């Protein structure tokens, strides 16, 4: 047979699916592991039959188990499911979003203190700036990137972006499509404003003293036209 | 900029004032404080915060963290709050706001995210200290993965394996057996500490054991827990700063409970299975829990009290102790009264610890679920505690978490190293998804490394595909296990080079401050009372008021999560 | 799924039960492991259905397999069976005494040399003694415990129990209920009679020389009233 | 029982809400919190609390303190509160409530008063961290007793003795001189750290010095503070994690202040005598104080600004620099403007440190008095800070204490060892009687031992009879001085066994985290502004507003306390 350790795992998953199928036939509402195994075995079966595409299965398995076919809170507990199976074209990952239909019960439910918005970067002075991606390809700029050092494809008053970053949620990026014009909101960088790295236009504190040198480097490197 | 509350919570997890349901229980944890600066939160990923010269520093720092657990919701006796956790040199380096002071505001000074920092996203996860199971019967090495898979990182007890003495008692008896077991311990990821045979009316035999590496002594009636044995054992434990654990004289042969208490003489002692189903003076062993010197714990099979607890016991006692089928009952009248009281006593903070009694009248991977099942049961019967401040169960949560984390650590003299999420302590932590809190952990960190976790298909394109099951990680292997695991010993053994002498490669640390720990020393479970048992009805009374609870028909963290 | 190592074990047990069920349906007499797995799977099924109590199942599974449904000697080989299963109230241990009905065949059968009784503690001088448990709780005393040092709740002529133990099988205990009066049979302790420990009333050889000192300690500590 | 407020205060010192006048100044310290349990306070004496089995424990503990400072009023950047201070192994073991958990309520767990504990009554005394003088000329070993007698326990600087180079600059130049001085340091009780000659346009000569044990470099105009020298020095400092100190180009030979600032390139530098009388770019050196990378200190002769400050300087400059009597003035117009502004800038938190410039245009035993004289002067001139919360000067106090304690420690990379009254730090503490706060200390503790104190007649029946004068204590003598004193070195030197190689018996510790300290890193003195000087009027402007102060006719902590 030459069974690989991954094939040995899949037998357990498939058997768990078979036990879950038996319990559903008995008329029992399936729990979290039973529901996952029941859907996984279906995906594994369809892949062996090699008549359905990954795209077909991803669509077919949404709400494969209905809210009343499982115990309460099971659907919320499993917002997505992933199962690798061998198709005629090889092993492919089948990703299902909402495999089990959810209900009103939620284990690990977060209840908010208020519905009021969170004021991020509170008290920082906002700078409105018109930016144009004059380049042939779209680009994104992260929340903590030194805006002044952004791709030379971006056209804006760089002097006004010196020592500033985007007033957007931490970890988010702003997209500027090829040819697109946007009004960005910039706020001054936190802490000491010791900008080291990125495009190396500054590599030091973003103070008034370093500014002329930084603008000259930006012009020399093609950021300022 | 203004961020929608739902969007904030999805991105960074809950903030100050938000309430989190623990698993499928009716227990709500409220975020007491958030140590972040809104807009400066750390997020890992492409185009995210933790990047060169941005969230990740380019400035070298003596405090560059080895690991950062971003946006964690800490649940500990110290508080239920939101913070970034920083690990360095396998210890909790800092708790607060991590990042880059060069580009960010309000960064905790010793929480530098740099080139040498690894990222772990804790946003929307609950981070707790690793559990300590003070009642381990070293019967099978297969108990260890089961324990880790249930959030337990430290195991105190005794044994030799599947022999009658271990089947019954938490004892690794004598020098040779202690040496053999301490050497066997090298194999595992679990932190260990061994107990010797405390049942002796001679000094020499007890001393030999402490010098052989024992962290304490177990006094078990199967070897005779007589008043002479009790006095001799405690006398040696007092000399050598080690703990004493006791399973009392069930059959009142040498005396009644008061005679045992008198023999103890106000000395520190760990009373295993205080309720008495697993053993001890019938029917009044529970009465010991009221005493200040008595450090009491509960074993898993009796907590929570269910409609099947009594029935299961009136046979589980016959398989463990190997009793005649001629024996039918006494336990049928005695047991309901104590088992019911036990749950209430836990809620009252009278019983300070929860443990397992593993394969010796108790379950290895059940300490954590059963603690929360009891907390939930009590919340459902007796409502939200009067002690609470707000629309939350924070005080009750802190009372229950202490039972398997900090309180066992205090009892066994390891509170300085492990037991809680505190700066300076060893990084033995568990990451939980709130929907699975108390039942199924995500990641087990020991000594700043991931040692065990839930993992999907090994061939798979991502770590999520089925079958997702618990597997040993890098921290549990090679020579890295010697860096992440601790074998606790007595000070005498430690100071006399037991590590070198036995050629132990694991971290060897001494147990200290066992003798002067009273009920007052515990966290959230310092309650002392006059506990009395009616010898006719078997009803338990706390300061003359009946102490009881109703049996559960169904429990939380069970049926929704498990296949079998 | 998050399958724990204990859940992985139960799948094997359950599959073994399913194979055993198949073989019984084929009309084959089940062997020792097949019989155990067949009963185990039944217990696991009933627990999932969560309609039966542990008490109900323990009763229901006695002679679950009949002597003719299993191979000879199988019942005697399996005098008891234990299986942990998850019920709505959590994991509980189901203990079945005589799960398989026994037959005339016995593997590992012990045939006695004679049916005559074994004279234990032969030739030791028996001392009859009236004892009363004046305490509110019942107590037991083991075969090798120094009777003289028994719970002060027991009322008897302690002088007569000095250096003696119960003439009962080794490892057995004698029960004296709260308020109960019994006639006990005491025999002198074996070996040197070096009594060390228990209640520390003696801590030395139980000779005539130590007796007065021991009786004074017993009186002082409240054993002798 | 009810105790009269006056009686409580006499017995235990002030409690929560009480205000203490600092010396004869108009500064009031308010007790923010009291860590005691009323009725459980520790008192030493016949029939008092600290006695066998009472306040002193009979139960052995791993945390038995070596010294207990009972009922201390801590004044530190960390807060102005009332607590017991516990010393163990020459470190601050704990701060809170000390005693015996066996007999007392609310005892801090790691603050055990036991058989091995010594008692020091701090009731009614102010306890502060030992001061750090970061501008020492190692000109005379006689500076050390003068410094200790004024609450200074650590000295950073340089010198070779009374030669012209040391008379001018805080420089111990080259390998041989550094080795010689580090070995000379063994004699003293004072913690030391030496600075090498930074004035080099060649790498090799700078590196040699760091490897020889230097904690940093001093750039001084007398050896040429050119932009080339500024760049080369900082480049090596950045590589070796050491601090740089600067006395700028007074005569603007190679460039103006902006040219020097440009040469620095936003790199961390300690700008000595920022006002400019002691030296630096005339008349605009003070303009540097506004910059984030500039860590600014002030030297004693100009603080506080008095009616005799300018007159004293227009001659004190001629004796130090050895100038012709033909030179009369420029300093008469330039100096009032900057000296006046300097005081205001201190109050604003713009100048972060105070230092001496010891026997090189500044006084050795004046750092502490002069800091409080300035605090007092500004409180008298600009009123109680708007930053204050209540009828106290706590914020201003915290701002001023940070100038000679924590902020110099942060600047020089020793903040992890010394600088503040915090758990885990070395026990370098000063005990003050409130009537003498800031002018005359009572006891100087270094490494948990008393090293220097005010002491009466050696023959006398008690330690109080006259003449009471400052004397060296046991901690300053024999081999105990090697246990209580630290010689700070670079990491490179430390890691390469400088201690062993030079046969130093003293505690040798490396300076670390010097390069990434900006203004943001300081405590209570993080203020940045646009500082400008009119080149015609010499007036100082803070963000376009005039920055000035009036000269004092009399100062606090002076005339009442000193004979001469
Ligand atoms: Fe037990
Ligand atoms: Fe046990
Ligand atoms: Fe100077
Ligand atoms: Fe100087």
């Amino acid at each position: 047979m030459k069974l690989t350790p991954k094939e040995q795992e899949k037998f357990l998953l498939y058997y768990a699916g078979e036990v879950a199928r038996k319990r559903k036939e008995e008329g029992l509402k399936l729990n979290q592991p039973e529901a996952i195994a029941y859907i996984s075995a279906h995906i594994m079966d369809e892949a062996r039959r090699g008549k359905k595409t990954v795209a077909q299965l991803m669509e077919e398995c949404v709400h494969f188990l209905k809210k009343d076919e499982v115990m309460p809170g099971v659907g919320n507990m499993v917002p997505d499911l992933g199962v690798e199976a061998n198709f005629p074209d090889g092993t492919k990952l089948v990703t299902v979003n909402w495999p089990i239909e959810p209900d009103d019960f939620k284990a690990g439910e977060i209840k908010f203190a208020s519905d009021k918005d969170i004021e991020l970067n509170a008290g920082k002075e906002i700078t409105e700036l018109k930016v144009t991606n004059k380049g042939p390809k779209s680009l994104h700029v992260g929340s903590h990137f030194h805006f002044f050092e952004a791709n030379r494809a971006l056209e804006f008053d760089r002097e006004k972006a010196y020592g500033k970053r985007l007033d957007i949620p931490s970890g988010n990026t702003l997209r500027i499509g090829a040819g697109e014009t946007k009004t960005v909101h910039l706020i001054p960088i936190g802490g000491s404003k010791k900008i080291i790295g990125m495009n190396g236009l500054l590599n030091g504190i973003a103070d008034d003293l370093h500014k002329q040198k930084a603008l000259e480097k930006a012009k020399h490197h093609g950021f300022i036209k | 900029m203004k961020m929608k509350r739902q969007e904030y919570v999805n991105t960074y997890g809950p903030t100050t004032g938000d309430k989190v349901r623990l698993g499928d229980t009716d227990l709500w944890a409220e975020v007491e404080h958030d140590y972040t600066v809104y807009g400066e939160e750390l997020k890992f990923g492409a185009g995210k915060t933790i990047r060169e010269g941005m969230g990740q520093s380019n400035s070298p720092d003596e405090n560059t963290l080895d690991l950062v657990i971003t946006n964690a919701l800490i649940i500990d006796y110290t508080g239920i709050y939101k913070a970034d956790i920083g690990i360095k040199n396998g210890k909790i380096h800092g708790i607060g706001k991590a990042g880059n002071k060069d580009m960010q505001d309000g960064v905790t000074p010793h929480m530098v995210v740099g080139v040498g920092t690894e990222a772990l996203a804790g946003e929307g996860m609950i981070i707790t200290a690793g559990g300590i199971d003070s009642h381990t019967h070293f019967l099978s090495p297969q108990q260890f993965p089961t324990a880790l898979a249930n959030g337990v990182t430290t195991m105190f007890g005794g044994g030799t394996g599947p022999v009658d003495g271990t089947n019954a008692t938490t004892i690794t008896p004598g020098v040779w057996n202690l040496h053999r077991m301490l050497r066997a311990a090298e194999e595992y990821g679990m932190n260990v500490g061994l107990l010797g045979k405390g049942n002796s009316s001679s000094r020499a035999q007890l001393v030999e054991q402490v010098k052989a590496g024992a962290i304490g002594f177990k006094l078990h009636e199967d070897w005779g827990t007589t008043p002479s044995a009790i006095d001799h054992c405690l006398s040696v434990a007092d000399e050598y700063d080690v703990q004493v654990c006791i399973h009392t004289d069930t059959v009142n042969e040498a005396g009644y409970v008061d005679d045992t208490l008198r023999a103890m003489n106000g000395r520190a002692i760990h009373a295993y299975h205080i309720e008495g189903a697993g053993g001890g003076h019938s029917p009044d062993v529970i009465t010991m829990a009221g005493e200040v010197n008595i450090l009491p714990s509960s074993t898993t099979p009796t907590i929570p009290y269910t409609i099947n607890t009594v029935a299961e016991h009136l046979d589980m006692l016959m398989t463990c102790h190997h009793l005649d089928k001629r024996i039918r009952f006494s336990q049928s009248r005695i047991r309901p009264g104590s088992i019911a009281a036990e749950d209430t006593l836990h809620d009252m903070g009278v019983i300070a610890m929860t443990s397992s009694d593993s394969q010796a009248m108790g379950r290895a991977g059940e300490v954590i679920p059963r603690t929360w099942q009891t907390a939930d049961k009590n919340k459902k019967e007796f409502g939200r505690l009067t002690e609470e401040k707000g629309d939350n169960d924070n005080f009750r949560i802190k009372r229950y978490i202490s039972k398997y984390t900090i309180n066992p650590a205090i009892t066994h003299g390891v509170s300085e190293y492990i037991g809680s999420v505190e700066e300076g302590k060893i990084a033995d932590l568990v990451v939980w998804n709130p929907a699975f809190f108390g039942v199924k952990p995500k990641i087990i960190i020991k000594g700043g490394m991931v040692v065990f976790s839930e993992m999907g298909d090994s061939n798979a394109s991502v770590p999520t595909p089925q079958p997702v099951y618990y597997r040993e990680m890098f921290g549990h292997h090679g020579k890295a296990k010697f860096d992440t695991s601790i074998t606790f010993v007595s000070k005498v053994a430690y100071e006399n080079g037991i590590k070198e002498k036995l050629g132990l490669e694991r971290k060897v640390l001494p147990v200290k401050n066992c003798r002067n720990v009273t009920k007052k020393d515990f966290k959230f479970n310092n309650t002392t009372a006059k506990i009395t048992v009616n010898p006719e009805t078997f009803e338990v009374f706390v300061n003359g008021k009946l102490c009881t609870s109703k049996p559960a028909t169904e429990v939380a963290l069970a049926s929704r999560y498990t296949f079998f």
